[PDB]
């Protein structure tokens, strides 16, 4: 949103599991969702690519 | 909170009295303590059962080794102030080729903590690595040159019996990081020259900071790769049972726990809907 | 080459025992397959199958 | 009463139709105590929906 977010307000995506409060949170902006597998270097410049 | 399945309640108590008495017990190691993996109750309970057992113990151990974290800044700063102590005694002295001085004084006069936990303990074994070489220069006691062989650290000229009493002081604090003592080292002032006297001090200020922080990240990351394994072969023997509460199971044991706050985050949602999962371990 | 030993650097020497190991500055790769082709010209097999 | 809450829940937040109810859907019946402990967000009933929509989702599931 304004400043940039230190990784406290980075949450946690969580497939597969009952988590309605970031479902009522979609349009929030700050507490992003990310997923767990982190993209690896040669799969990041390929994407780029 | 702490809960897992099936044991009886003396058990439970006795294990979470366990945890919270961990700083007063020399030896804080897991592993030290056979008899609590061994509470988990192997061949008395159902084998996801004894798994699911031993991840919330090693969940939780995680969680109190974690909070208990050895913020030691006064040592930072104490340490700090023996920097800039020795950096002083550095100009001041005089030397046979003061150009390597000089260079050694250069890349130790500057070393303020970049406030990271990691990063502290590269700069202070440079920093040491430096105090060292120039220590022994002005001695004029031989120093490695090999190319790569870089000088090791070590005391110089102090009594056997001194290093003796400070090699056990700081194989105690691998025993148990999170209290550690300082010490004033018995350090003469008849004898040896001053600038000995300093980095001698300073040497074993960075030595007990260097064991200290590593044994943290010694534990931090055996209790990972124990925590992650664990979860791996549970996953596997509980993906056989293809049910909704399993299935549950396994969507929230999927997560990865690499970092410590993730592994944090999913003791928070594992204890959150205990409830909905549990038909799925049977009991006894 | 020179090599490192405990404390010290000493002095190394190896036979090239086959001609692959002269390095491409001094042997380029372009001129290994148009020694090649000469090889296949000398043996007839020039148009190869 | 605790019957009104489930009725409150599965009348006014899910809308979900009479016919269908606790005694027939058995992940729902399981879900449901968990719904009752959040007081809030009872505003946003397509966050409700889409919850249970995904965990009857994986009720089914495959792998």
């Amino acid at each position: 949103d304004r400043q940039p977010l230190n990784p406290a307000n980075i949450e946690a995506r969580h497939h597969g599991v009952s988590d309605v409060p970031r479902l009522g949170a979609m349009d929030a902006d700050e507490p992003l969702f990310v997923d767990d597998y982190r993209a690896t270097d040669d799969e990041w410049t390929l994407q780029k690519v | 909170s702490l809960q897992f399945i099936g044991l009886q309640r003396r058990d439970v108590v006795a294990l979470v009295n366990f945890l919270r008495h961990l700083t007063q017990k020399p030896d804080v190691d897991l592993e030290a303590h056979p008899k609590i993996l061994k509470k988990c109750g192997e061949k008395r309970l159902h084998r996801r059962t004894v798994l699911f057992n031993e991840l919330m113990l090693w969940l939780g151990y995680y969680r109190e080794l974690r909070f208990h974290n050895p913020d030691l800044s006064s040592v930072l700063e104490e340490f700090e102030v023996r920097c800039v102590a020795v950096a002083r005694r550095g100009y001041t002295y005089p030397f046979g080729d003061r150009g390597k001085a000089r260079d050694h004084l250069a890349v130790l006069d500057r070393t303020e903590f970049d406030t990271d936990v990691r990063h502290d303990a590269e700069i202070v074994e440079r920093a040491l690595v430096s105090a060292v070489i120039l220590a022994k220069m002005s001695v004029r006691e031989t120093l490695v040159t090999a190319i790569g062989q870089t000088e090791p650290i070590a005391f110089v000229h102090l009594k056997d019996t001194e290093v003796q009493r400070i090699e056990e002081n700081l194989e105690g604090v691998r025993r148990n990081m999170f209290c550690v003592k300082p010490l004033d080292l018995n350090l003469d002032r008849h004898a040896n020259t001053a600038l000995v006297n300093a980095v001698n001090k300073l040497v074993y200020t960075g030595r007990l900071i260097m064991n200290v922080r590593r044994s943290w990240e010694e534990l931090e990351r055996k209790c990972l790769a124990r925590i992650q394994e664990r979860c791996k072969l549970l996953v596997k023997e509980l993906r056989m049972c293809l049910s909704f509460d399993s299935n549950y199971c396994r969507n929230i044991l999927k997560h990865a726990v690499e970092n410590g706050d993730s592994a944090d985050t999913l003791l928070e949602l594992l204890i959150e809907d205990f409830d909905i999962y549990v038909d799925s371990f049977p009991q006894s | 080459t020179h090599c490192q030993e405990n404390s010290e650097t000493v002095a190394l020497c190896t036979p090239r025992i086959v001609i692959g190991n002269l390095p491409d500055g001094l042997a380029p790769g372009p001129f290994h397959e148009l020694r090649t082709w000469e090889i296949m010209e000398h043996m007839r097999l020039r148009p190869p199958p | 009463k605790r019957d009104e809450k489930h009725r409150h829940v599965v009348n006014v937040v899910l809308e979900l139709p009479t016919e269908i109810s606790e005694a027939t859907h058995p992940v729902l019946a399981t879900m449901l105590s968990k719904y009752t402990r959040m007081s809030s967000l009872f505003n946003d009933k397509c966050a409700f929906k889409l919850d249970l929509l995904r965990m009857v989702a994986v009720s089914r599931t495959r792998r």
